[PDB]
């Protein structure tokens, strides 16, 4: 119960199944440009209205 | 045995004063250069951070076809 | 990051354009000439850091 | 950044001429020695990549490959030294010009000076 | 002490540049000299440390600890040399080179002057490991040995380095000397209390601490008989070196830190020494063993009296000869039997009488049997422990008896009862064997003819 | 005989030299931290009127 | 293509490089930026197929939209203050925009979605022209304006490029993704320390230029682009599979080798300022890093695949031509920790 | 600032997104491309024109030829594009998904 | 931007829960929306309403969350009459993550959000007793 399931599944179960998860989101793009640029409008305003109006 | 293999107790004595000695002034030294650095970039009147600025060769000093330059 | 080839070799490649204040063709004078040439003066040899204040 | 610019420095020296009144480095200095070692290892591995008798194969450009980890690492270790001296020299500078921001205090002796206990139990 | 780290570094070319049947020879011999050599370290001064130079120091901490690598290293290439047999001579010296590397790292890790290089040294530790257990396992499951051995470590130690940054920028050096005679107290701070936990956990997940603990049952299963041996025997004393180096700046911090670790170490000492009572796997029963022994030692050092420290002094040297000992009398049964199911083989005194011997030895001074160096070590801890609190001697005698009934059990198991009818490879002992549990249990005697040797500084 | 023997184990010779120049290199090292030899609050002494140094 | 025409888009790529360092004038910037993007795009196309293509167009869109917005900058400084001297930029919105179009040429989070893609399409010397070279010019300009630097967006940038080189070198299977993944990942931990230190970034920069023409040299000598090609490498050249083991695990970070350097400099760097937090996530977001270069490890040297009957026939023949300096930066790649100190010549 | 700033900086910024958003044709794309350069032409001559700065009127003929380079390359590549697929479509070009 | 946190900061640890509320469900919606804004550049959902759907979900499950940290933590600070206390931002947190998992209808994520969120705000709250800087300005 404590060393075969509970401590494995606290920190290396859990780290590998965030970890996983993650890489999977980021990765699996659908390799269109369209996409794309459309995050980088968006990328480009938030910048513009945030870090910059702060001078 | 301790004629063959070792010293006296002081070789090894004089000898940690002396690597003390080092370590202390290399640790004093330390904290002058953090203090000297963060002042020279707060204020920037020191050698060290000194970013360009024009060089006042570059202008001309001639009339300029107009008085009011 | 920068290499001051220029400043070795006394080149002059595209200073000639970065400022108002310096030799235009028929000594033709920019629009604010005069307040360049000022704050280039003033802020000569002093650095970045003290210049802006 | 802070030692980008700095008073009378010649753009591509790479070694300025008042870094002569420097010691130089010893021929047997550790890091020279170093250098060699690098390029005695880039030399057998030059022999095992090419399928070579690795410790045998080519005698004079394994020398080569050792004399110019040698050659590179003294005007290397010129420059390191030159550098970190400039670093010194401009940090007592600083400290000599500007006394109110470096004061010597005052020295206090482990008998005067208060410290608190905290007992291991 | 250059005289002991350029043999090493010696060590190397000679091993490269030796005939094909005369590697093993050559490795030994000259190991043993190397050791010979070492043994001059023990001589210590009283008051302070043997200052040899500006980077490289030893006081009778770390000079048993040296003796101890220097020796196991021959130890590791008498038991290599059996299963390596039918493997390239390319290949035979790669290992012995991991070998090598990792003595010399571990060499220069224990005299280390100051915190950054000692980092750099104790993390160097982890490459000749990692390649030793992945490469040469024999398993499937030696790459997730690997992993996790690797991963535990590199997570715990990072802010280690982050830690030992910030200290020498805010206080100028990291040199030990200069540490503890500029030290000052810790503020009862969050910020402080980050600081300690950065510096502490590195050394726990090394030890491990109970909670941590799950990459070594991994890494000792799945390594071979060398890589098991230097894991048990030094590479698991590093964080209680560090510990015991790194705490002298974490106090007064440490009194109201130190709860959540002593309470994971005692209960952790119960449950790790009751899991060997139902461990069908003779090395897992080990590395278990050898989990509960160093939560022993993470109570002595937290609880940070002079009693304390010589008692984790003793009982890591002592740990390490023993676990070392008990790993290669496993390894003999699985050469033997290619399983490593306790149950498969039994009644093995009837065949392998001498042997047998050498695991009833092993299981004593295992179970901390008087007076070997064993129950020195684990009677001042339960000492200093009893004096921290009288309500320890609980948890600590509980231990004391599960101890002894799983080290009967295992021997027990293995050594007595009938023969398994079915198994008809078992040969008789070779010289290599017998001389190598013979070199493992004959300075455990010796050492505890002569005990100040390895009772740290505060003796 | 000695020429091939020689070249067979040339290599046993490689760990003793290298315990004679591990010697030899702390030697040197140690003759660096001299600062504060026969200078010691404690160990100051006067020199014998033959010798020049209390320690090497 | 022929191969006078390659040297000498080979030099004009180069040429622009160096306009952009050697300019104090922001429009010659601009002129060595364009150079350099006229003189890439034909070498990515070197060896014609549709995904060369393909990245040779993305490319070309994503480095044109860039130059867009650092013109657009360029033109918003000149008119709050009659300057094209590259300098501490004296207008914030202009720097905003000169960041962000800097940083995407560079391939930094979020702008990061061009690079995995184009790597991939492309030839092995077509990557590491890519994954090399074409850092230099956008990472010396940051140099040169990095006091005018706005610290939370760089950092911002920096920290997304760590986490999301990290996340996606993951998930991937061929070996071109996994170098412009990594690349990202180095970008950050680059840009994390320009603001307090340009001699750290550049340290960081040499040490990842020498590992990463180690690593791609490594791949040109084995002809593998996946995972599993170079699963076979073991059964011809077993010392290329232990030297590139020994340089991804460099790679990784691990001490004493050589890439653990750079890294450990811009840890003390930081905390020489007070940023403590940022270091530690640093630190701890390279572990994913190292775990999939761990992963090609496992597959390329620590154990051994199966491999073909056809490799009988490869055994019997030598590799043609040996790229030079592979032997070097192998070494300078793995043992050179211990000349760390010499970073002060660099500044 | 004056207005027509403004107008020039607004037209600069919708050419912007133009470019950032796609549709279908690769084509109109090139066309927001050249429409910022129209754009930052503009805003450079007039900043060149109002403060007397005489040795940057040459600087707008060197974008001008820039701008040139980068249209001749978007159109080669719209061929090669077009050449492979038939269709200048933004969608074909999805190969290096995976 | 950064106005939302100001009118989140300005008002006092353990006064006006309701108002502390409203400026944590404000960020919560801000922070959702700009969720929102990069899953349907990089994933589109094929039709307007479903877009607007995963919207309105992403934007008023982190609202919902902001809100329940905010006041938990406020209700928190006020009844126990100790501000300044990481454990008023960690029962927040852990609040917020139940509603995270509620939201998700995940027993699991309920309790994994619960543990992270409260550590996170606990180390949020710590660096602001403390100084700690997450982006530090260069001083040297
Ligand atoms: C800190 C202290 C110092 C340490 C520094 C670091 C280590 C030393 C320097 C490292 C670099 C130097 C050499 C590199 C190139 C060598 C490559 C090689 O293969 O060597 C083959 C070669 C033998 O081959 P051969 O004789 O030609 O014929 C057999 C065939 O070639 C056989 O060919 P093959 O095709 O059959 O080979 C196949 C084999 C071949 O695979 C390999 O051999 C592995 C190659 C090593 C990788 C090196 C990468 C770069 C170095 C990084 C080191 C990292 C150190 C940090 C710790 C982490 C460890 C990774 O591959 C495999 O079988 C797969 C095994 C997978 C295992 C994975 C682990 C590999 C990486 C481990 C590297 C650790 C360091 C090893 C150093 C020595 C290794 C030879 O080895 C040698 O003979 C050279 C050894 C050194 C010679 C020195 C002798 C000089 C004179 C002696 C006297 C000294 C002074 C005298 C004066 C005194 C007065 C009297
Ligand atoms: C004080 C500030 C407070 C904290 C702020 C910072 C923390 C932000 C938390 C956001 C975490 C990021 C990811 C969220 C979860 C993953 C996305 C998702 O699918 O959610 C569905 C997931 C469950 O739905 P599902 O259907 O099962 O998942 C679908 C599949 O699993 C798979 O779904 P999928 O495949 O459709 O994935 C969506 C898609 C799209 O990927 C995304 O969703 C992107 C999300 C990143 C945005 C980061 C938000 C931070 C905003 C900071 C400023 C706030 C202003 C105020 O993924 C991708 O295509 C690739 C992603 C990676 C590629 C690069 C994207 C990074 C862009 C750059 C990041 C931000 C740049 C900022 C400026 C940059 C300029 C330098 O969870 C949700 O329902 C959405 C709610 C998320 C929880 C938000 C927590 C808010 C707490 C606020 C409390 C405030 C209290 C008072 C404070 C004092
Ligand atoms: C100097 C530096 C500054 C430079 C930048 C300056 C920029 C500003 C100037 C721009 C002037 C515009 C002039 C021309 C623009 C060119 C447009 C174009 O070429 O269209 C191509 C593009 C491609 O279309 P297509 O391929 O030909 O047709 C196929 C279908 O479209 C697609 O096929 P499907 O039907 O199968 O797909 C399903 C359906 C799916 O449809 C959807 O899913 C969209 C539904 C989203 C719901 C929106 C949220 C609703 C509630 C929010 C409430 C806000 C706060 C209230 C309180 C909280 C409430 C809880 O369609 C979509 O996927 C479209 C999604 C993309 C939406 C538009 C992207 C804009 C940015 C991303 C916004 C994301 C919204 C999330 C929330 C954002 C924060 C509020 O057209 C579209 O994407 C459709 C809409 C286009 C019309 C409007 C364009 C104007 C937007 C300009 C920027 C936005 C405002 C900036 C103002 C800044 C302040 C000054
Ligand atoms: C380092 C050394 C070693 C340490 C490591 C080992 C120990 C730590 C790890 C092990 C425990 C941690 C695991 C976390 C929870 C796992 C849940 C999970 O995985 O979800 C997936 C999993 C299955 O996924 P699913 O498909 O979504 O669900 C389908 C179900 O199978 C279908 O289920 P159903 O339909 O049949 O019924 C579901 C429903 C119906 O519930 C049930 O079916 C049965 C009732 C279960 C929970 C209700 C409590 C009743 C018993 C408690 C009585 C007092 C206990 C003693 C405390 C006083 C001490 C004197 O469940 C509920 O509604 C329960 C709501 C939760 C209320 C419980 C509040 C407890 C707070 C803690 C207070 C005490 C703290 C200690 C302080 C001591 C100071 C001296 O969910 C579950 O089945 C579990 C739900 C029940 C929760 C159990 C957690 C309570 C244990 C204490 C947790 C505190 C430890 C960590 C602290 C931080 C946590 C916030
Ligand atoms: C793994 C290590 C990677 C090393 C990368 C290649 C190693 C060989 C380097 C090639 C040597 C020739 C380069 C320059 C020689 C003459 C040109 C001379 O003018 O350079 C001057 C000075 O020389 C170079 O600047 C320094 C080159 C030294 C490179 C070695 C340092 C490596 C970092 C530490 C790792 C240890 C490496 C040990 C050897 C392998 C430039 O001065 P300056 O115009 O003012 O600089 C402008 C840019 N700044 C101010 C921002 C820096
Ligand atoms: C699997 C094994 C893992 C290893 C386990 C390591 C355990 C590490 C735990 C460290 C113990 C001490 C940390 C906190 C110090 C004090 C304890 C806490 O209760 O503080 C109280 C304060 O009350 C509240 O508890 C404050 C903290 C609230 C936030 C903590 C909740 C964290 C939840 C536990 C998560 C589990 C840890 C593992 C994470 C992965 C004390 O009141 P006060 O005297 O005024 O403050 C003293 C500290 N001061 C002086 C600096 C201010
Ligand atoms: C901010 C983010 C911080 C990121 C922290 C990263 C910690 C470093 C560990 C990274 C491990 C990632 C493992 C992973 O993602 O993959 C899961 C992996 C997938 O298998 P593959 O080999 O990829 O596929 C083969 C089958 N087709 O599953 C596994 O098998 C896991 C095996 C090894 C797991 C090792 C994890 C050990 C974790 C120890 C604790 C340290 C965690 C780091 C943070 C410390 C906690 C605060
Ligand atoms: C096998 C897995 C083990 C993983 C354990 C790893 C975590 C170790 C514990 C925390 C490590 C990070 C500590 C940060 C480095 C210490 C430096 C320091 O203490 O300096 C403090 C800085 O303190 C901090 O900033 C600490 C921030 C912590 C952020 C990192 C979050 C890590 C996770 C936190 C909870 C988990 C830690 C314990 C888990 C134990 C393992 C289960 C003072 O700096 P100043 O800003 O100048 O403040 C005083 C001047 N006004």
């Amino acid at each position: 119960l404590l060393d075969l399931i509970w401590l494995e599944t606290i920190l290396p179960k859990t780290t590998s199944f965030i970890q996983m998860k993650m890489s999977i989101m980021v990765s699996n793009q659908k390799g269109l440009i369209k996409l794309y640029f459309l995050s980088f409008l968006i990328t480009i305003m938030i910048s513009m209205t945030l870090f910059n109006y702060h001078e | 045995i301790a004629r063959t293999f070792y010293d006296g107790p002081e070789k090894n004595y004089e000898k940690t004063m002396a690597i003390l000695q080092i370590e202390a002034e290399k640790a004093e030294l330390r904290l002058k250069e953090l203090e000297v650095r963060r002042l020279m970039r707060a204020r920037g009147d020191g050698p060290w951070y000194q970013y360009p600025t024009i060089d006042k060769a570059l202008i001309d000093h001639s009339p300029k076809t107009t008085p009011d330059n | 990051p920068f290499f001051d080839v220029q400043k070795r070799l006394g080149l002059d490649l595209d200073r000639w354009m970065t400022i108002q204040s310096a030799e235009q063709p028929h000594k033709i004078p920019g629009r604010c000439h005069a307040f360049e040439k000022e704050w280039i003066e003033c802020a000569h040899g002093i650095g970045g850091i003290r210049a802006e204040k | 950044t802070m030692m980008s610019g700095r008073p009378g420095r010649v753009p591509l020296q790479f070694l300025p001429n008042e870094a002569r009144s420097l010691p130089p480095p010893k021929l047997t200095d550790p890091r020279l020695v170093y250098m060699g070692f690098l390029g005695y290892c880039s030399g057998l591995i030059d022999n095992a990549i090419r399928r070579r008798p690795v410790v045998s194969a080519g005698l004079h450009r394994q020398l080569l490959y050792v004399t110019s980890f040698v050659f590179f690492g003294y005007y290397l270790l010129k420059r390191q030294d030159y550098m970190y001296a400039l670093r010194d020299h401009d940090m007592f500078a600083y400290v000599k010009s500007h006394p109110e921001d470096f004061p010597e205090k005052d020295k206090k002796t482990y008998g005067e000076i208060l410290e608190e206990f905290h007992p291991v139990r | 002490m250059l005289k002991i780290i350029i043999p090493t570094t010696m060590l190397l070319p000679m091993t490269w540049m030796s005939k094909h049947n005369m590697i093993w020879i050559n490795a030994t011999v000259h190991s043993l000299l190397i050791s010979l050599i070492s043994l001059s370290l023990l001589n210590q001064l009283g008051e302070n440390s043997l200052n040899f130079s500006l980077t490289f120091f030893s006081d009778s901490l770390s000079a048993p600890l040296l003796v101890l690598t220097t020796w196991l290293l021959p130890l590791m290439l008498m038991a290599s040399q059996s299963h390596l047999s039918k493997e390239t001579t390319t290949r035979k010296k790669l290992y012995i080179t991991m070998l090598i590397l990792l003595q010399l790292f571990l060499i220069m890790t224990f005299t280390a002057t100051e915190l950054i290089l000692f980092y750099i040294l104790f993390e160097a530790t982890l490459v000749p490991t990692l390649i030793i257990i992945t490469r040469w396992g024999n398993q499937t499951e030696r790459l997730n040995a690997g992993l996790y051995f690797l991963f535990y470590t590199l997570a715990g130690s990072l802010p280690l380095l982050v830690a030992l940054v910030y200290i020498q920028n805010t206080t100028g050096s990291l040199n030990f000397l200069i540490i503890h005679y500029w030290s000052h107290p810790l503020s009862n701070s969050w910020s402080n209390i980050f600081m300690w936990l950065a510096c502490i956990m590195a050394f726990m997940v090394k030890m491990p601490l109970y909670g941590l603990h799950l990459w070594l049952p991994k890494a000792h299963v799945e390594a071979p008989i060398a890589g098991s041996m230097v894991l048990a025997a030094v590479l698991l004393k590093l964080g209680g070196y560090g510990m015991m180096r790194i705490t002298t700046i974490l106090n007064p911090l440490t009194n109201y830190m130190a709860y959540p670790f002593l309470m994971l170490s005692m209960w952790g000492m119960i449950m790790t020494s009751s899991i060997c009572l139902r461990q069908t796997d003779l090395k897992s029963l080990i590395a278990y063993s050898s989990v509960s022994h160093m939560a022993l030692v993470i109570v002595a050092i937290m609880i940070q009296t002079p009693w304390s420290f010589m008692g984790a002094t003793a009982l890591m040297i002592a740990h390490g000869l023993t676990s070392s000992m008990l790993f290669c009398l496993a390894n003999t049964n699985y050469e033997r039997v290619h399983s490593r199911t306790m149950i498969l083989a039994r009644g093995l005194q009837t065949l392998l009488p001498l042997m047998a011997t050498w695991w009833l030895v092993a299981s004593l001074t295992n179970l901390a049997l008087p007076p070997s160096i064993n129950l020195i070590g684990e009677l001042f801890i339960i000492t200093a422990s009893f004096s921290w609190s009288n309500i320890t001697i609980i948890l600590m005698g509980m231990n004391m008896m599960i101890t002894a009934l799983y080290s009967l059990y295992m021997l027990i198991t293995t050594q007595r009862g009938k023969y398994t009818h079915h198994i008809n490879n078992i040969k008789p002992s070779f010289t290599r064997e017998n001389a190598l549990m013979a070199l493992h249990i004959l300075p455990l005697l010796l050492l505890t003819l002569n005990p100040k040797m390895i009772l740290g500084p505060l003796y | 005989n000695v020429l091939q023997i020689v070249r067979d184990h040339w290599v046993h010779i490689l760990v003793p030299v290298g315990f004679v120049f591990g010697c030899y290199l702390d030697r040197r090292s140690d003759e660096k931290l001299t600062a504060f030899r026969n200078k010691s609050l404690l160990f100051k002494r006067e020199l014998r009127p033959n010798e020049e140094v209390t320690w090497k | 293509m022929n191969p006078i025409i390659y040297t000498t888009l080979i030099m004009t790529v180069m040429s622009g490089t160096m306009l952009v360092m050697i300019s104090s004038h922001w429009l010659l910037i601009w002129i060595g930026f364009e150079m350099n993007l006229l003189a890439m795009i034909p070498v990515l196309m070197k060896n014609f197929n549709p995904r060369a293509t393909e990245a040779a167009t993305k490319y070309f869109l994503t480095q044109a939209t860039a130059s867009m917005m650092l013109m657009m900058a360029i033109i918003i400084n000149l008119l709050y203050s009659g300057q094209w001297t590259i300098t501490k930029m004296f207008n914030p919105v202009a720097m905003t925009m000169m960041t962000m179009a800097l940083a995407m040429k560079l391939g930094l989070s979020p702008f990061h979605f061009w690079v995995p893609e184009v790597t991939q399409g492309i030839s092995l010397q077509a990557g590491l022209l890519l994954l090399t070279w074409q850092k230099l010019a956008p990472l010396s300009v940051l140099c040169q304006i990095s006091q005018s630097i706005n610290p939370n967006l760089m950092l911002t940038m920096a920290m997304l490029s760590i986490l999301i080189g990290g996340w996606g070198g993951l998930n991937q299977t061929q070996l071109r993704k996994i170098m412009a993944y990594s690349s990202i990942a180095h970008m950050g931990w680059m840009t994390a320390v320009l603001p307090y230190n340009t001699t750290m970034t550049i340290l960081n920069l040499l040490i990842y230029i020498t590992m990463t023409l180690a690593m791609f040299m490594l791949l040109i000598h084995s002809s593998a682009t996946t995972t599993l090609s170079l699963s076979h490498t073991w059964n011809k050249m077993p010392v290329i599979t232990s030297l590139m083991m020994v340089t991804l695990l460099s790679m990784g970070g691990l001490p004493p080798l050589s890439g653990f350097m750079p890294k450990w400099m811009i840890i003390q760097e930081m905390t020489k300022n007070e940023s403590i937090i940022m270091p530690t996530l640093m630190a701890m977001t390279a572990l994913l890093n190292l775990y999939f270069y761990m992963r090609l490890a496992y597959s390329s040297s620590l154990t051994m695949f199966p491999s073909t009957n056809n490799m009988k026939m490869k055994w019997q023949f030598e590799h043609t031509k040996q790229m030079k300096l592979l032997p070097t930066m192998i070494v300078l790649s793995t043992l050179v920790l211990p000349m760390t100190p010499a970073l002060s010549s660099l500044n | 600032m004056p207005l027509v700033y403004m107008n020039i900086i607004m037209a600069f910024a919708i050419a912007l997104a133009g470019l950032l958003m796609y549709r279908s044709h690769l084509m109109s794309s090139l066309l927001c491309l050249e429409g910022m350069m129209l754009s930052l032409f503009i805003m450079s001559t007039l900043i060149i024109l109002n403060t007397h700065f005489t040795l940057a009127n040459m600087m707008p003929i060197i974008l001008l030829v820039f701008a040139a380079c980068e249209a001749a390359l978007g159109l080669s590549l719209l061929v090669m594009v077009s050449n492979t697929y038939g269709t200048d479509y933004v969608q074909n070009l999805n190969l290096l998904q995976c | 931007a950064k106005t939302l946190l100001h009118k989140y900061s300005d008002i006092p640890e353990g006064t006006e829960c309701h108002r502390k509320a409203y400026a944590s469900t404000s960020i919560g919606g801000a922070t959702g929306l700009i969720v929102s804004a990069y899953s349907i550049a990089l994933k589109p959902p094929a039709s307007f309403l479903e877009g607007v759907a995963r919207t309105g979900r992403y934007t008023f499950t982190s609202a919902a969350i902001g809100a329940i940290f905010g006041l938990t933590s406020c209700i928190s600070a006020q009844v126990r009459e100790k501000p300044d206390d990481p454990l008023n931002y960690f029962i927040g947190g852990c609040a917020g993550g139940l509603t995270l998992g509620a939201r998700t209808r995940s027993y699991g994520i309920g309790a994994a959000a619960c543990a992270y969120m409260g550590l996170t705000a606990a180390l949020v709250k710590m660096g602001q007793l403390e100084g700690w800087q997450v982006f530090a300005e260069p001083k040297v």
